[PDB]
Formats: C-alpha cells, structure tokens, sequence
C-alpha cells in the first residue's frame, strides 16, 4: 500500500 | 485576503476522487503487483453536495513519465481516467476553465494508501467570463 515510484 | 486583480474572483473546492485495486492477472513488476487505478473530478457546491464540473472545459492528468503518452486530455465530467500501475506517484492535475479563463495546476498524488479516497482543493476563478460565470452560479454564491 505504501509503493512509490521514483 | 485577495489584493488588486485578484479580488475579481470566487473560490470553488473541487474534489479529486480516487480508487484502486490489484489486478491478479498482471505479473507482479519486480513482486509489486499492478493496480488498476482511476482518478476522477468533481465540484462541490456550497452545502457539500457533489455536482458535475462544468466549469472546466478540459482536465489534462500529467501522468509520471513510465507511463506512454502520459498526458491524458478528457473534456466531459467527471474526466475519469483509467490506468495501470505498480507504485504511486505525485501528479499534476491541468483543469482548464470555461471561456479560456485559465489553467490550474491541482497537485495531486495517487496512492495506494486506501482502496478509494478523496482529496478537496480550493481554486480561485475569476468572474469576467459571462458564461463562466453563469455556470458557476450552479455550484454556489458568485
């Protein structure tokens, strides 16, 4: 839930 | 308090609307799985009652730049856009009022935080476009 891209 | 040109205007909250899910059926992208996510835009009038965004007469989503043509344009409320993806990501939102009467840029950030959330933003529109101002007297005082 807390995937974050760049 | 407003100063000079800019006291020639009303503000409208607008609501950014948002959902998300995994999709099982796309390989995970190194073990994160892919969502599906979907943002969409209304307004609301002076109660909090949600009404469509008439307003605005286009909405470009700038989408982070993994994504192919990651400059979405939608013109009809509630502009939805559709994607897929594995990470969230901040976003510009353009709305584009009626009557050429200007871009703003909404800052936005998708996320998978929650299945679905909503995020309220304020925007200053000005009152020197008759049409735009005849559709803002749909959503409140002007």
């Amino acid at each position: 839930q807390t995937a974050r891209k760049s | 308090g407003p100063l000079g040109s800019m006291v020639a205007t009303v503000k409208r909250t607008i609501r950014i609307k948002t959902q998300q899910h995994i999709l099982p059926e796309v390989p995970p992208v190194e073990n994160f799985p892919v969502r599906q996510w979907s943002i969409e835009i209304v307004l609301l009038d002076d109660e909090g009652k949600e009404i469509p965004a008439t307003i605005f007469d286009k909405v470009i989503y700038h989408l982070h730049p993994t994504f192919a043509n990651p400059n979405r344009t939608f013109t009809d409320p509630p502009f939805r856009i559709e994607e897929q993806g594995w990470g969230g990501f901040p976003l510009d939102i353009s709305v584009f009022l009626l009557e050429k009467a200007g871009e703003r840029k909404i800052p936005h950030d998708l996320n998978f935080l929650q299945e679905s959330y909503e995020v309220e933003h304020v925007i200053q529109i000005p009152l020197n476009k008759p049409l735009l101002t005849e559709e803002l007297a749909k959503s409140g005082s002007t």
